[PDB]
RNA sequence: CUUUAAAUCCUUUAACGAGGAUCCAUUGGAGGGCAAGUCUGGUGCCAGCAGCCGCGGUAAUUCCAGCUCCAAUAGCGUAUAUUAAAGUUGCUGCAGUUAAAAAGCUCGUAGUUGGAUCUCUCUCGGCCGAAGCGUUUACUUUGAAAAAA
RNA sequence: GUUUUCGGAACUGAGGCCAUGAUUAAGAGGGACGGCCGGGGGCAUUCGUAUUGCGCCGCUAGAGGUGAAAUUCUUGGACCGGCGCAAGACGGACCAGAGCGAAAGCAUUUGCCAAGAAUGUUUUCAUUAAUCAAGAACGAAAGUCGGAGGUUCGAAGACGAUCAGAUACCGUCGUAGUUCCGACCAUAAACGAUGCCGACCGGCGAUGCGGCGGCGUUAUUCCCAUGACCCGCCGGGCAGCUUCCGGGAAACCAAAGUCUUUGGGUUCCGGGGGGAGUAUGGUUGCAAAGCUGAAACUUAAAGGAAUUGACGGAAGAGCGAUUUUUGUACACACCGCCCGU
């Protein structure tokens, strides 16, 4: 209230803003490498995924599309790119 | 729809302004406003102002001194002729001590006492005082 | 706000400031180039292609990767379709209404529907009249609805 | 909201044409009907024949009777009703007499408690009301 | 482009109306004469055309130029 | 005398020409708006005045008069058309919940309006001369032509 | 005289060469995709009491209706109790300042059909947009014309009361209608008495939908995970409380703000009160009527918000007047004012 530095918001201001309503626009998803125990084959998966994405080696289902956000197979490890 | 950017940048400004804020934030950006707000600042009305570089249209951080009364735009853009540029003075500005109202000329972008000093006419865009 | 609707959502993407392509991205243009090939002949739209290639390759924008667009890609080797894929799907869904409604007398709120999606379809014919995208004489009629989609 | 556009002229111009014509004083002036209707045809004054004399009751609050006559005007026949303004200048008017008329001040509307009259005497015999009021000048006979 | 050698061409020009500071758009017709020199001339491309003698009742322009539409291909 | 075709008028000049200097200034008003008397005599919701509010029914600041007092003045009242007053036609510059007022609702052609972005030329003739300029306009600043009254 | 110099114009071939040639993807808009969400729409199907009538059985002289009664039905069994049957209409309680729909409007179960908002998105097109003369779709109730049904209620009407009088209010019946299908009609205090699109400008606690994050209780016997709670964040939505943001004649309004410091875009629309939404012309309709729409004439006020009184068969702060609750069109104050023959 009438003294805030809009040039320099904290990092917790800005990541609890609407993706848009930021300084400079940034998307809240990410791509990530998930391993299946059964085969060993790494697969980058998008994290608000709208398809089944199968394994090509071994026709396993990694994921599931939902509402928000795709959910993982049991047993299935995943780890978040850069 | 938003049809004039400079519109909604002034008004935002002279809210901001009423308010007592210190600093106010405009997007979209544009090169008009980027020249109307050098012309107010060259006279010491705002002060420095940042502009942010996004990839889109960018947005500005203006900086503010609290000696702005009011700032304006005219819209349609009437074109003024320098033999019709008192009767905009007379009507728009509130003393004939101070104040400035803000044409687009060929040779750029500047106030009316400026356009006076190079004969010209131009567009009036808005005032400030 | 929407065209057609009272509401004013503000549901939509927001693409990153960097242009540049990741590192752990190994795919070349030419390899993106040949699986855009491959979506296309296997029939999906230049969306649905995209769709796939941001869930199953990693790939999060083809034109900051190949430097071209899906469609453009598509007009360059020639595997793209006559009418727009937009126009096409508001087209079908017209054929889609009208076939309900004519068994169907009594629901008029499918009539206003129709109504709108006519005025949208209207819109964005004239739109691509504008661009030579369409030649100046194709019109959007009924009967012909069904055969053109 | 009005129209702002640069290229709005014809519609601003036509709208305040339109708009005009809702103004009373604007409408009565130009449409015609008024002028048709007006005893005087657009005149300051007329000449008439004294058809005879008559009474009006004053409106309440008041109570009185003012002293008029009935005329007919020469130029178009039409029946009128004019008041003689002072104590006791309806003795100067006599029947078959001409006179002149002219208008009681606010532009065909009634003035004070007299109901329905806009006009007032102004000379009787070619020979005005305020000399014979005022002992100047006679009746000619 | 309907009469025997002679086709019609509109002009538009804006209005200045002094009280409102504005403009109207207004547009006028005319018969003008072309010749046969001129094929391939269709509706929506621009002429230029020079005044002469009355040539008919209400034909006192001849076509000079004729330069295509912007959708040229 | 001069003036003028001849005159008249004005100007110039002899003689006569002012005390009540009678060689006499009028037109509208005196409750408010609006400057100026609830002074005296009549009349008594009558006669009348009064653009409007109002006055007058036995002490009328408003009628009819006398006196006195105001305003402009060789001029001053009245009727009517018109302009300002009217930001009560609003382009400048009006309004639309309850004072007059937003269509029952939606679509839609014409009209109006429309998001960011891009820092003179070869040749031919004597540096200039010819020729193409400008993708073209709008705008603005010049210049030329523009009856007097 | 021929051809070749020179000059002008046109058609064919691979060349070299360009940094060779597509600005971005709007807290603009379309169209894909994902999981949901909702008394949104149409069709079919299903259930629930209740009401009316009919059949049979039991006991009985009253029952119904009202302020009080009467008209009315009753030993040719009324009303009341029990067991069934038939028809038609409506979906109680749950049901809320809750949801959906452009508005009228929308609530028993199940299935089918098409449609939609919001949220999620590092998908696609790339200005395709906003408001709208002309022209169109929809549009409560009542009303009109043909068919089908007609339980209840019920304009008109016939009666019984009340009353000085009632042609009303009350009660008994009761015709159109109320219900469904097909054609018309386009009117409501069709109201938030408030046009739509866009920007900015204070707090607080809830609530509906979608998404995101996080200790801990519960169910799916174990495990994640998914449902029910709890604490937060973001985005649209219906609203509420508070504020010297500022407005306004005030009542009040976070919009009815950002207006003499007057210009974001655009549509409709008002000009003192009556005459009058009347006459006439045009147009639409079977009709009823709908849309467009005057003038002559008459009048000095009519009207809005608020204040103090008077009445009632009611319980330092404000521009300023001014400073038991409540309503008022009264202020000569209900012995008022006022409407029509
Ligand atoms: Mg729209
Ligand atoms: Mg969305
Ligand atoms: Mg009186
Ligand atoms: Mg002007
Ligand atoms: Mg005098
Ligand atoms: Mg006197
Ligand atoms: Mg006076
Ligand atoms: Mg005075
Ligand atoms: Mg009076
Ligand atoms: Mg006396
Ligand atoms: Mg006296
Ligand atoms: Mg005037
Ligand atoms: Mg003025
Ligand atoms: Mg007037
Ligand atoms: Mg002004
Ligand atoms: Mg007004
Ligand atoms: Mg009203
Ligand atoms: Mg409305
Ligand atoms: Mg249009
Ligand atoms: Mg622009
Ligand atoms: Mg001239
Ligand atoms: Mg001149
Ligand atoms: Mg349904
Ligand atoms: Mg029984
Ligand atoms: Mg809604
Ligand atoms: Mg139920
Ligand atoms: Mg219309
Ligand atoms: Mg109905
Ligand atoms: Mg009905
Ligand atoms: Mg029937
Ligand atoms: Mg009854
Ligand atoms: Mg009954
Ligand atoms: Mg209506
Ligand atoms: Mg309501
Ligand atoms: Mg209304
Ligand atoms: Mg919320
Ligand atoms: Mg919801
Ligand atoms: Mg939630
Ligand atoms: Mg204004
Ligand atoms: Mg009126
Ligand atoms: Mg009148
Ligand atoms: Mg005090
Ligand atoms: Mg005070
Ligand atoms: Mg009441
Ligand atoms: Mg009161």
């Amino acid at each position: 209230p009438l003294a805030k530095d809009l040039l320099h918001p904290s990092p917790e201001e800005e990541k609890r803003k609407h993706k848009k309503k930021r300084l400079v626009q940034s998307p809240n998803s990410y791509f990530m490498d998930v391993k299946c125990p059964g085969c060993y084959k790494i697969t980058t998966v998008f994290s608000h995924a709208q398809t089944v994405v199968l394994c090509v080696g071994c026709s396993t289902v990694l994921c599931q599309p939902t509402g928000g956000k795709a959910r993982l197979t049991e047993g299935c490890s995943f780890r978040r790119k850069q | 729809v938003r049809m004039n950017v400079l519109a909604d940048a002034l008004k935002s400004i002279n809210n901001a302004e009423k308010r007592g804020k210190r600093q106010v934030l405009i997007r979209p950006c544009s090169k008009v406003i980027v020249r109307f707000l050098t012309v107010m600042m060259k006279h010491g009305y705002i002060g420095e102002f940042e502009i942010i570089d996004d990839h889109r249209a960018g947005k500005i951080v203006v900086n503010l001194t609290g000696r702005l009364n009011k700032c304006g735009v005219i819209s349609p853009r009437f074109d003024v002729q320098l033999k019709d540029l008192e009767k905009w003075q007379n009507n728009l500005l509130p003393s004939r001590q101070f104040g400035f109202i803000v044409l687009t000329t060929s040779a750029g972008i500047m106030d009316h006492e400026e356009a006076r000093r190079k004969h010209t006419g131009g567009k009036i865009l808005g005032f400030f005082f | 706000g929407r065209m057609h609707a009272p509401g004013k959502g503000l549901s939509q993407s927001a693409l990153p400031y960097r242009r540049s392509v990741p590192t752990w991205l190994k795919l070349t243009s030419d390899d993106v180039k040949e699986q855009i090939y491959k979506l296309a002949k296997k029939g999906l739209t230049p969306s649905q292609i995209g769709v796939i290639l941001r869930d199953s390759h990693g790939v999060a924008q083809v034109r900051f990767v190949t430097g071209n667009k899906i469609l453009r890609i598509l007009k360059s080797k020639g595997l793209a379709p006559d009418l727009p894929e937009d126009l096409y799907h508001l087209i079908k869904k017209a054929v889609a209404v009208r076939k309900h409604l004519e068994r169907n007398r009594k629901d008029k709120d499918a009539k206003f529907r129709l109504i709108l999606i006519e005025s949208r379809i209207h819109r964005l014919a004239r739109y691509y009249k504008t661009k030579r995208v369409l030649p100046p004489n194709w019109k959007y009629e009924s009967s012909t609805a069904s055969a053109l989609v | 909201g009005k129209c702002r556009g640069l290229r709005t002229a014809r519609k601003l111009r036509s709208h305040r044409r339109d708009q005009k014509w809702h103004d009373k004083q604007y409408k009565k002036a130009h449409l015609g009907t008024a002028l048709k209707a007006n005893p005087f045809g657009g005149a300051s004054h007329a000449k008439g024949i004294v058809l005879e004399k008559v009474g009006v009751e004053a409106k309440q609050p008041n109570s009185a009777i003012r002293k008029c006559v009935r005329v007919q005007l020469i130029k178009n026949g039409k029946k009128i009703t004019a008041f003689v303004p002072n104590d006791g200048c309806l003795n100067f008017i006599e029947e078959n007499d001409e006179v002149l008329v002219a208008g009681f001040g606010r532009k065909g509307h009634a003035v004070g408690d007299i109901p329905g009259v806009r006009f007032k005497v102004v000379k009787v015999a070619n020979v005005s009301l305020l000399a014979l009021y005022k002992g100047k000048k006679e009746r000619p006979r | 482009m309907k009469m025997q050698r002679t086709i019609v061409i509109r002009r538009d020009y804006l209005h200045y109306i002094r009280k409102y500071n504005r403009f109207e758009k207004r547009h006028k017709n005319m018969s003008v004469h072309l010749s046969p020199c001129f094929r391939d001339v269709q509706i929506g491309d621009i002429v230029t055309v020079g005044e002469c003698r009355p040539l008919s009742k209400t034909v006192r322009f001849n076509v000079l130029k004729v330069t295509k539409a912007a959708g040229t291909k």
